[PDB]
């Protein structure tokens, strides 16, 4: 019995050293934290409508009363970029709960 | 595993990091999870 | 051309080759933009 | 350089710090972009470096 | 661009290149002469800036 626990004891580490397969199940998680957050990081290259999507493009090109109609696409844009994401994260952090 | 950045002492996450998008540690090290496994 | 802009982009890479264009992979550098404005529909070489 | 400022070249405002880069732009390159499409590097006009 | 001494025809306008040079808008924008100054992707008063 001994034998036999070491022998399979000897197979978890040849089945995880000569292969990567069983992990998939952790390593989806650390990949879609990334890819939500690298999503977030992309959303912030959206226009939502605007003239661009970089602020200091309109800042330095508009005064103040006309930038507004730019900015708060923008905003509202980000905003609900953000409430996307967090709806997404806290829904995922239920799974991982 | 395969990660890219875990809050280690500062690339997806310069870029995250440059957005306000910060990444905090646990409370629990990987030495302290491993002495209570 | 782009809106009135001819671009040209380029490259000169050493080979050794008898047959055909070479199989393989590089970019073209952009060598100079003219404001040239004019229609092109079509274009010839010049030999010596 | 190695200093907090707000920048501007050619009407690219912003805050931040200056270092000069080991980038090797090809010659007619003028920025750098990081992935979340925001510069990273800019050629001067006055200083190529 | 503004002193030229003939204007073209509308059927055939003419365009003039600008570039390699520093532009003082107030120039043109201080000018009262003009019966309309109108900015659409720029407000005037950045111009110079
Ligand atoms: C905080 O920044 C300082 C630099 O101001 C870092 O100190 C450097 O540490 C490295 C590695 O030990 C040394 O080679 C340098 O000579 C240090 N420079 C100075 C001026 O101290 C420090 O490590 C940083 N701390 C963290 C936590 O990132
Ligand atoms: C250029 O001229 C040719 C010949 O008249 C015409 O077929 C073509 O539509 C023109 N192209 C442009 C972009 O004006
Ligand atoms: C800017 O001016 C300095 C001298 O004032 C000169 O060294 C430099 O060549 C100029 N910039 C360019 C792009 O030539």
């Amino acid at each position: 019995i001994a034998n036999q626990f070491n022998s399979a004891i000897g197979k978890i580490q040849d089945s995880l050293s000569s292969t990567a397969s069983a992990l998939g199940k952790l390593q989806d998680v650390v990949n879609q934290n990334a890819q939500a957050l690298n999503t977030l990081v992309k959303q912030l290259s959206s226009n939502f409508g605007a003239i661009s999507s970089v602020l200091n493009d309109i800042l330095s090109r508009l005064d103040k009363v006309e930038a507004e109609v730019q900015i708060d696409r923008l905003i509202t844009g980000r905003l609900q970029s953000l409430q996307t994401y967090v709806t997404q994260q806290l829904i995922r952090a239920a799974e991982i709960r | 595993v395969t990660l890219a950045d875990a809050g280690f002492i500062k690339d997806l996450i310069c870029a995250q990091k440059f957005n306000g998008l910060t990444v905090l540690p646990p409370l629990l090290t990987d030495e302290m999870i491993a002495q209570y496994t | 051309n782009i809106d009135g802009y001819f671009k040209i982009y380029s490259k000169h890479t050493p080979i050794n080759l008898v047959r055909d264009l070479p199989q393989g992979f590089s970019a073209l550098e952009p060598l100079v933009d003219l404001p040239i404005g004019i229609n092109i529909t079509r274009f010839q070489t010049l030999l010596a | 350089k190695n200093k907090c400022v707000n920048f501007n070249f050619n009407g690219l405002t912003g805050t931040g710090v200056l270092t000069e880069s080991n980038k090797k732009f090809l010659p007619f390159q003028q920025f750098g972009r990081d992935i979340a499409d925001t510069t990273d590097a800019v050629r001067d006009p006055q200083t190529l470096e | 661009v503004f002193n030229a001494t003939r204007f073209a025809s509308v059927y055939a306008w003419n365009r003039k290149r600008i570039s390699n040079c520093v532009a003082d808008y107030s120039v043109l924008y201080n000018s009262a002469s003009f019966s309309t100054f109108k900015c659409y992707g720029v407000s005037p008063t950045k111009l110079n800036d």
